[PDB]
């Protein structure tokens, strides 16, 4: 679909980010 | 291929690289220039502050928007060489900007990173675009206090509503000022910005929000339940009671700074009003509490408490504080620059090559 609308799904859905 | 976050606040730049959970670098948004002329050209954060008595101290973002762009670039520079310890020109930059920038500071952004700094890439976001990025939502109202200004900004689906954007210049810097004032009354002579400095970490540690001013007056005047000791750096122990929730409340009630703007509980909803009646329930739901004056234990439950009583009945308000709220806009940043779905997003040099700094405005 729009580059935007997968960009907003995975920003919806979260990640890890690394411990420092 | 890590690619850069700088997040450039009205006090503290936070810096660092994108995958990370926290900056690696924090440091005062200062710039110092000798007096003198006659040994360094200019000194950046920490080391600006230490040598505040032989320089000329700048604020180059002292309420969010940058005044001086040479400033800037001497920040941007320490940033890169001294505490990132990385070459621009070998990672792609993201960088935050106050909401309602004027279009103009968002291609000086630009052009100095693609121009001086020689990046292969870069992107510009909203600070409170983060922020709301790093409580998992793209719809949402975001109030964002920090050091010298104050935001809140509406957002549907990752776009920030500029003609739904409030701005007041009321944060951080001025709750320390009206304490070290409010202090006055104990006898307590907090002065010198070394003092400055001792009264901003008594508002960080011992400051809260009262749930309800009048009745929390009322208990600091029958009691003594409210009263905290603090020492100070020579060994000296000092106790603080009502100006616990008296400097905080200037954010309800900016009167008390002899300000005549709105607190912060109307001003959030005013921005909620500007907006189209279709999505104030997800702004009303999705309230994102950000920046290090949002810190204050009671906060949220106040927010609460005020939002009830200004929204509809059949309204349900929910309050978003996350305890890491005070590097959320790095956060995002850091979320959002390493996210596999931003990486055709970036402004490359080609593309900035081709079409100059307005490439920014059809970008990002
Ligand atoms: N725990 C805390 N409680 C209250 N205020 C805090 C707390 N931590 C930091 N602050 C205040 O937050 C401000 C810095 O917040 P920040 O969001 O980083 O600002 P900016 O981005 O404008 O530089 C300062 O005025 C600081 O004293
Ligand atoms: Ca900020
Ligand atoms: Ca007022």
């Amino acid at each position: 679909p729009s580059p935007r609308e997968q960009l907003m799904e995975s920003i919806r859905k979260g990640k890890e980010l690394k411990q420092i | 291929v890590q690619a850069l976050v700088i997040d450039n606040g009205s006090g503290m730049c936070k810096a660092g690289f994108a995958g990370d959970d926290a900056p690696r670098a924090v440091f005062p948004s200062i710039v110092g220039r000798p007096r003198h002329t006659g040994q360094k050209d200019s000194y950046v954060g920490d080391e600006a502050q230490s040598k505040r008595g032989i320089l000329t101290l700048k604020y180059p973002i002292e309420h969010g928007i940058v005044t001086n762009w040479d400033d800037m670039e001497k920040i941007w520079h320490h940033t890169f060489y001294n505490e990132l310890r990385v070459a621009p020109e070998e990672h792609p930059v993201l960088l935050t900007e106050a909401p309602l920038n004027p279009k103009a500071n968002r291609e000086k952004m630009t052009q100095i990173m693609f121009e001086t700094f020689n990046t292969p890439a870069m992107y510009v976001a909203i600070q409170a675009v983060l922020s709301l990025y790093a409580s998992g939502r793209t719809t949402g109202i975001v109030l964002d206090s920090g050091d010298g200004v104050t935001h809140t900004v509406p957002i549907y689906e990752g776009y920030a509503l500029p003609h739904a954007i409030l701005r007041l210049d009321l944060a951080g810097r001025d709750l320390t000022d009206y304490l070290m004032k409010i202090l006055t009354e104990r006898g307590y002579s907090f002065t010198t910005t070394a003092e400055r400095e001792i009264v901003r970490d008594i508002k960080e540690k011992l400051c809260y929000v009262a749930l309800d001013f009048e009745q929390e007056m009322h208990t600091a005047a029958s009691s003594s339940a409210l009263e905290k000791s603090y020492e100070l750096p020579d060994g000296q122990v000092i106790t603080i009671g009502n100006e616990r929730f008296r400097a905080p409340e200037a954010l309800f009630q900016p009167s008390f700074l002899g300000m005549e703007s709105a607190g912060i509980h109307e001003t959030t909803y005013n921005s909620i009003m500007k907006c189209d009646v279709d999505i104030r329930k997800d702004l009303y739901g999705n309230v994102v509490l950000s920046g290090g004056t949002t810190m204050f234990p009671g906060i949220a439950d106040r927010m609460q408490k005020e939002l009830t009583a200004l929204a509809p009945s059949t309204m349900k308000i929910k309050i978003i504080a996350p305890p890491e709220r005070k590097y959320s806009v790095w956060i995002g940043g850091s979320i959002l620059a390493s996210l596999s779905t931003f990486q055709q997003m970036w402004i490359s040099k080609e593309e900035y090559d081709e079409s100059g700094p307005s490439i920014v405005h059809r970008k990002c």
